């Protein structure tokens, strides 16, 4: 019926506390925004 | 976008009006408070003496 509503943010996943890695990820435009929106949609649809 | 949680929600939704709900705005993070380096104690000093 449902699975664990895992919500992996990638700002901490791809990059640790490294701020230079955060900037390098920021070079990629909206990849992590799409990923997080997709995972939150997955979680909300699990609740639904 | 950093004055208050309402402002953070507004800047996340990109809209001046915020609908009734719970919106993820940012991420909480606990910075390391201090640094510790507990290396093993020197078993024997080199024989400079």
């Amino acid at each position: 019926v449902s699975m664990t509503k895992t919500s992996v943010d990638c700002t901490m996943y791809i990059c640790g506390d490294s701020t230079e890695c955060s900037n390098l990820l920021l070079q990629y435009g909206s990849f992590c925004t799409q990923l997080n929106r997709a995972l939150t949609g997955i979680a909300v649809e699990q609740d639904k | 976008c950093a004055l208050d949680p309402l402002s953070e929600t507004k800047c996340t939704l990109k809209s001046f009006t915020v609908e009734k709900g719970i919106y993820q705005t940012s991420n909480f993070r606990v910075q390391p408070t201090e640094s510790i380096v507990r290396f093993p104690n020197i078993t024997n000093l080199c024989p400079f003496g």
